[PDB]
């Protein structure tokens, strides 16, 4: 017989014709895909009284553990077996509710923000319920669904229930973000917002993804402080990291102008970062695990030697901080004593006037600063060789993977802002965001500026050509510019950056797959045309939707500050040497654009930056950002079990994906990465990678470590994020 | 690890 | 090992044909010359066409002037000095002719008792009993000891042979197993405690454990409401939280389920109930404290073994005969072999007991199309197990009316005409619907009446020797590989499975199951048939896990599936290494 | 090793 | 360790003139009543001012309940397994009165004899033996092989 314990306490026999519909239902349109195997390996741990819903977790399991690159369709069999049974978990059945009552009992529950049901009608509901299309679920692969599941979907955190399904999430974040646009336009832009996010186009973060719908009003998850060498500044910079780490952002911290050891701060620049980090680390499990940080100081710092071996595993806890990532700053000066065989001269930024912000405004005025300073014998300084200070920043860099790298000079030189005014004097947690900052008095100053940016990315795969991105980029740029009024700011100083500058970073995901699907590569150059040309409709037209909403709404406070303000484009200030490496023409109209930016302006001061990413690629099976992928199939521990993910279109792109460790070197990828950069506002997550199997004695010479920097510096690479090390 | 051995006549060539 | 040979000398006198008809000769010598003759050709063709299994001590030493067979003995050590020196007596004696050992040692009050200085001391001289004539204290000499979950000092029990550790609180070279009831269980599943006693605070509670699941219900629940008796409370999930980490980490922490080893038996409970098991798990039978080595009121219990070779048959009718021989051939061994304790003639001459398996069951399997892991051969071992189980019993029952019931069959449940088909764990019947094919009633009215040479006749061992010799698969077991391997003075020596040229992709290797569910059934059906116990393993390889590492949940579950199913004991934990 | 990790509420579904 | 006591509750009942005349009138209680007396005063006042001193099995325990008075065991072991088993139950028995044994254990043959596996195994079953009714297995327990 076989008996089953349905939903609440009462019993029935087992229904093995049921479970082959569901599982034939979840086949349809699959190949290489075995029913019976699936069948075979869940009956046989069924046993007599099994709860309904341990049936459901056993059958999908069974159909997640067959995935494999021969039968990559088990990904989609499972996806959809889970989508089932989260379907019944929430509504007690596979249909969803109309959308109204959904929403309406969501409210009740608390679960949604009642500001949904004031901003539009049951009519306006029922509208949005024709634009949507529950079947689109059955496009997730089964890592995507449990990206869902464990992360995106509203749920008790506490009892295990799952109360929305994904096409809810996707209609309700685009009715938020377009909530306060005209009824004349309002519910086409949330369609189209909707078609743009349900089909992949467009990737959001999770703190979106997750949040907006709900009541929270949290969603900054990237934010950048510099700090001054005052304890007042200390403090303020210490608070506002507190505040934001127990909201789950990543911080990037400039402390490079805490003066040094012994200065008449007496004490060091190690004792405040120890302080930050239990900043950053003050609401983690068990201080340690989440909350996340980068710190950045300039490479001349009289400190340097003692600041580049803070993650160093061996040495005394007194000079050590381990749980922070750190930015090493550089410009072409430092670069020329290295390549001179010259010394590098370190100063603390107190004894120095005007070289620190000459370090990243004016090159001309830091080169005539730095070469005075060094001649007067009464300033405070230490020679080094700039051999042994490189080598040392590359073999810590080397070691742990972390100590990152900021071409300063490029930051500024190429950038959408005027240095003179509002220079870019760090990054973030990873490397691809440039804005700029002011230090804190207090951690209300409302003189300081902290610097906050709003992400997304455009999905490469998911595009059938390039003028797609004309529309992508309208409905991007407006729904982060409306999340930038509907966010809290916990500190005054970060709602003035965001409020002055209206900063976004928009990116990019799937480029390996692009790559594949028209035949490019990353290591032999076959690619750079092609990016070119890619990464130019991107800015184009990023810029042209910033640009229409201006005209539409206003050029962002601050605008008069960018270099977009004097009719300078990134076309205008790219590092010139990327002419020898790619020829593709310029396909779109930038004078004319130009001229409209001129005299509309820019909604927006930045547009776009290059991020990793992880949780928004699985749930679209794309690769990551623009990363190579490590192998074919992906592999991720869980609570559910061993979570494979095959790369899109394996069965006919194995042989035209070119895998990370297949890449003979570094040079291909980061002449692309100097060419996105040609069109990027900030910078770009650009990641080194070394195979010790491929040098002689398995041991990665200084030499080639030097060799890619000097490579990423002359293409202009504005930052170096994660150095890779194959262990194997 | 790595081979701190650096060639300072071979960095010399390289144009920032 | 088994050609008659000079040891000193390197000289080997006699070849495997002369070895095997002499066995047949020897142990059919006492019959009358009217059907003597025809049964020593007939034992003589099945052994040598590897259809019928035999252990090592039969086949080195039947045919030369020892007379020690025994290899299996089962003691049980009653609570006072006395019982634990004949017990530790009745071992030395034993291991000096190379048996293995299943020790009930459960009854030993715990620590701090008005035995004040508790079991483990007792449990290290039982040690040192087992390793008395070992090389150097240690290789060779092999014993389990026994215990109740619920025994006060427990938790220090199940940590025995963990490597770190006190010397003083550590015995490492014996294996233990935990014997288990529904009560313990549905502890755990109600996520309530479990309460420890002493076995001499609580009247009545030892005997009940075993013999009656209601009066000990009723014993435990009210002694768990005594607060005059000691006790303690633990945790239901870190007691066998614990148990599982260890029988993990060694592979040899073990489980006995009581309750099935008697409500499902060939012996009547109330009179002779089955408190342990042998040192491999397999064994289940009748014990009774000694208070001396030569006490003529205990019982030791001994088995002798044998194998029906799975892959040697054309079909099951062939097992009749096979029956008749192998039943037969042991029955007359019993007689023959020498018995150095009283106490142990006494189990063997009272009851008669044998334990006949198989071997060559993979391979059965992979031949018939079918694997372990996915529920393809349920019927088939039904089937299969039916008449292994039909025809032993139909053999013994032939041979008592030629010769007469064993002293003890009044105390078997099968005197009372009951059968294994009566008592078998229900829920067997919705993982296999495969119908009786042979007639049972008519077997049951002539038990009834004429009874059973033998009190036990099945009893599923783990085998390596004797498979080997047949070029088997062992016991019931997955091959782990298609060629095994094998250290020794000549070489590195390989054997590949049967048949690996037709039947490569029919074989399921063990690491090839996705988990443990289809096995632990096929043991349930075979439990269903088997009159002891088998020897069943369970497997776990870390790459199918999250981190490498096998979760508690997925542990606890195989246990439970095991319960579920009726499965009496539980043996090796296997872990691949890799 | 092993995860020690138990969900008591999982188990108690179970059905001896 | 002496005066006759609640090991329990903590409770002392006697004081040392009881012990030491008790000892006295129930070593000598079978004497004829015409000498009797005489003895137990003589030998109460030379224990009681120190001239003979006693083992603690006796001056704890004699005009107690029990018998158990020994505390010093020479048991000798041949060479077969019956006299080896009968020799660790003899030891058994008496280390549970918390006697020490002298064990004579020469007479076991060598290891590679025609006891097969040599004197070691044998002796580390001695240890058990000895070791049996000791704390932890250790504490307590002790033996002088030969």
């Amino acid at each position: 017989n076989l008996l089953v314990t349905k939903r609440d306490g009462s019993t029935e026999r087992i229904n093995l014709d049921k479970i082959h519909r569901v599982l034939d239902w979840a086949a349809e349109g699959l190949h290489n895909v075995s029913i019976s195997q699936v069948e075979l390996r869940s009956h046989i741990q069924f046993y007599d009284g099994i709860k309904t819903s341990d049936i459901h977790e056993t059958i999908i399991k069974a159909a997640a553990d067959l995935i494999s690159r021969d039968a990559p369709d088990y990904q989609y069999l499972a996806a959809r077996l889970a989508i089932f049974h989260l379907r019944k978990k929430a509504y007690g059945q596979f249909e969803p509710p109309a959308l109204y009552d959904h929403v309406v009992k969501m409210v009740e529950m608390g679960k949604y923000d009642n500001h949904l049901l004031e901003d539009y009608t049951e009519e306006e509901f029922k509208q949005m319920d024709t634009f949507i299309d529950h079947d689109r679920d059955m496009t997730f692969s089964y890592a995507a669904v449990k990206q869902l599941e464990g992360k995106y979907l509203v749920q008790n955190r506490v009892t295990g229930e799952i109360y929305e399904s994904a096409q809810f999430l996707y209609i309700l974040v685009a009715a938020c973000l377009f909530s306060n646009y005209p009824r004349e336009t309002r519910l086409q832009y949330v369609k189209r917002f909707y078609d743009a996010v349900s089909t992949f186009k467009i990737s959001l973060p999770t703190p979106i993804m997750s949040g907006v719908r709900t009541p929270t009003r949290q969603f900054s998850s990237c934010v950048l402080i510099e700090c001054g060498d005052s304890l007042d500044s200390i403090n303020a910079t210490s608070s506002a990291i507190v505040k934001y780490v127990s909201q789950r952002a990543g911080i990037g911290i400039n402390a490079g102008r805490i003066r040094a050891l012994g200065s008449p701060f007496h004490t060091g620049c190690i004792p405040f970062y120890k302080h930050f980090q239990t900043a950053v680390k003050s609401c983690s499990q068990g201080g340690v695990r989440g909350g996340a940080a980068t710190l950045f100081y300039p490479m001349w710092h009289l400190e340097v030697e003692s600041l580049l071996v803070l993650k160093n595993n061996r040495g005394v806890e007194g000079n050590r901080v381990r749980h922070m990532d750190y930015g090493v700053q550089i410009n072409k000066l430092m670069y020329t004593r290295l390549l001179k065989g010259e010394d590098i001269t370190l100063f603390s930024p107190s004894d120095v006037p005007g070289l620190y912000d000459a370090f990243f405004a004016d090159q001309e005025e830091f080169e005539r600063l730095y070469t005075k300073y060094e001649k007067d014998d009464s300033i405070r300084k230490q020679r080094v060789k700039a051999v042994e200070l490189f080598s040392l920043m590359m073999q810590e860099r080397a070691s742990t993977g972390r100590i990152y790298i900021q071409n300063v000079d490029h930051c500024n030189t190429h950038s959408p802002f005027d240095p003179a005014i509002a220079p870019v004097r760090q990054s973030n947690l990873c490397l691809e965001i440039a804005l700029p900052t002011k230090p804190l008095n207090d951690v209300n100053d409302e003189n300081g500026e902290i610097a906050l940016c709003t992400l997304s990315a455009f999905n490469l795969g998911a595009i059938n050509n390039l003028d797609e991105l004309e529309e992508l980029a309208i409905l991007a740029v407006r729904a982060l510019d409306a999340l930038l009024d509907y966010q809290d700011y916990p500190i005054p100083a970060a709602k003035r950056g965001a409020m002055g500058r209206r900063t976004l970073g928009i990116g990019v995901i799937n480029f390996a797959y692009y790559l594949a699907k028209h035949g490019k590569r990353y290591s032999d150059g076959s690619a750079n045309n092609l990016t070119h040309k890619t990464f130019e409709a991107i800015q184009y037209y990023l810029l042209k939707a910033s640009n229409e909403l201006a005209k539409e709404q206003g050029a962002c406070p601050w605008f008069n500050e960018t270099t977009y303000a004097k009719g300078i484009l990134p076309i205008d200030t790219y590092k010139k040497d990327l002419d020898t490496i790619a020829n593709e023409p310029l396909h779109y109209d930038w004078e004319a654009l130009r001229e409209s930016i001129k005299t509309h302006g820019l909604r927006n001061s930045t547009l776009s930056a290059l991020m990793p990413s992880e949780t928004s690629s699985q749930i679209s099976n794309a690769t990551n950002g623009i990363e190579p992928p490590r192998g074919y199939v992906s592999i991720k521990a869980s609570k559910d079990g061993i979570l494979r993910q095959v790369v899109p279109d394996y069965e006919h792109l194995h042989d035209a994906y070119e895998l990370l460790w297949e890449m003979p070197g570094n040079d291909g990828y980061l002449q692309l990465v100097g060419i996105m950069q040609k069109f990027i506002d900030q910078s770009i997550s650009a990641n080194t990678n070394y195979d010790p199997s491929r040098f002689p004695s398995g041991k990665v010479p200084m030499q080639q470590l030097l060799k890619d920097l000097l490579t990423a510096y002359k293409f202009g690479v504005k930052t170096l994020y994660y150095q890779n090390t194959r262990d194997g | 690890q790595i081979d701190s051995e650096v060639d300072t006549d071979d960095l010399s060539n390289f144009q920032l």
